[PDB]
């Protein structure tokens, strides 16, 4: 690929 | 004849090859890409101007090194340009005063891609360039060769376009919030460009990137990218019409979304490729 996105997030408890 | 690199360090001169250390900050241009402008890097001075006069020519066979050994390009050597690997000696470079002058020399490269890239880290060879030195007094002549090393990480553009990052991280809220990605992308001159995602999907519509967190995941959610509300499936090509010399924003929205069953508390990763294409 040309780019990489790393997308991080969270489902709180 | 000698030289130094611009924070002062002396380049060894003549006999056996010299490690050179250059920064560089390769863009693309119109029909060529830059990899390294040289002459901010390498200075050279005469020792002997009242009575000597150095003369220097890059000679045949000079090339590209490492992970850019297979590309073709040219060379901007004292304001003209040349094929590059080159394939005859360029004309002299006269150095005949005790101050510093650049060595004028740029490396361009002959785009391959749409918007590709090749990374070069600190310490990786460049470019092995092969000098030859000469005066008006004398029979001396000697050739010589001095290996470019990156003094600094890069991404050498291999296309007519570039873009804003090459590794982009964003953050979402906290589910299920979204968070919009900046990236963009530019042409040295006008592009008609879409682009498509990779990645590891977890749904029937190969369109949620699986949560692949390391530590206590998250169940039943992955990532789902969305150009103006519009779901953004793996491996189906998106039009940016013509890109020109500003910057395009791809347009991109990140959004947790559902992959079946009980949605469970925990962290959430998805790494996705964008990949460039000519339309």
């Amino acid at each position: 690929a040309d780019v990489t996105i790393t997308v991080n997030g969270k489902v709180v408890a | 004849f000698a030289c130094k690199t611009a924070n002062g360090t002396a380049i060894p001169i003549g006999g056996g090859s010299a490690n050179v250390y250059v920064n560089l900050a390769p863009v693309v241009n119109v029909g060529q890409n830059l990899v390294v402008d040289l002459s901010t890097q390498i200075f050279c001075h005469n020792d002997y101007p009242e009575t000597i006069t150095d003369y220097v020519t890059l000679q045949r066979g000079s090339a590209y090194g490492g992970v850019l050994s297979n590309f073709s390009g040219t060379v901007k050597y004292s304001g003209s340009s040349y094929p590059f690997p080159t394939t005859s000696e360029t004309p002299r470079v006269v150095y005949n005063s005790r101050t510093d002058k650049p060595w004028p020399v740029a490396l361009y490269l002959t785009p391959v891609s749409s918007a590709g890239g090749v990374a070069i880290k600190a310490g990786s060879l460049i470019a092995v360039l092969i000098l030859r030195q000469t005066n008006n007094y004398n029979s001396d002549d000697f050739q010589f060769v001095w290996n470019i090393y990156a003094n600094n990480d890069v991404v050498v553009p291999t296309g007519g376009c570039d873009v804003s990052a090459r590794d982009v991280t964003v953050t979402l809220p906290d589910y299920p919030g979204s968070v919009p990605i900046p990236l963009t992308v530019y042409c040295a001159k006008s592009q008609n460009l879409g682009y498509y995602l990779s990645g590891t999907t977890a749904d029937a519509g190969n369109s949620i990137f699986t949560n692949t967190a390391s530590f206590s995941p998250a169940q039943g959610v992955g990532v789902q990218l969305t150009r103006n509300g519009t779901i953004i499936p793996a491996n189906n090509t998106v039009s940016l019409g013509a890109v020109g010399t500003s910057a395009v924003s791809l347009g991109l929205t990140a959004n947790y979304a559902r992959t079946g069953g009980q949605v469970t508390a925990g962290n959430v990763q998805s790494i996705i490729g964008v990949t460039f294409v000519y339309q």
